[PDB]
């Protein structure tokens, strides 16, 4: 028996650190490239699975 | 970058040449409507009179 695939999962960052909110992305902002960094990482992953 | 779906595309990979397949670009909230509050009734009066 193997795995194969895992389950291809993919997370707004951007809506779970900051939920339903304006004020709190703007803070988002000032890290920079993480949320679009990250949601390449968890993208790469999806795509290969 | 608003003027419609492709020209998302190109804000977000930084090009104006494009190769196929699925991108992804933003995430569209619903956004609510209003609003609800919900208490007992009243339950009681203060003796006022
Ligand atoms: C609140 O008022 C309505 C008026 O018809 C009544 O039907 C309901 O049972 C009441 N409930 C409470 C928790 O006050």
């Amino acid at each position: 028996i193997l795995p194969v695939s895992m389950t291809k999962t993919s997370v707004d960052c951007t809506m779970y650190i900051c939920g339903d909110s304006t004020e709190c992305s703007n803070l988002l902002l000032q890290y920079g490239s993480f949320c679009t960094q990250l949601n390449r990482a968890l993208t790469g992953i999806a795509v290969e699975q | 970058c608003a003027l419609d779906p492709l020209s998302e595309t190109k804000c977000t990979l930084k090009s104006f040449t494009v190769e196929k397949g699925i991108y992804q670009t933003s995430n569209f909230r619903v956004q609510p409507t209003e609003s609800i509050v919900r208490f007992p009734n009243i339950t009681n009066l203060c003796p006022f009179g």
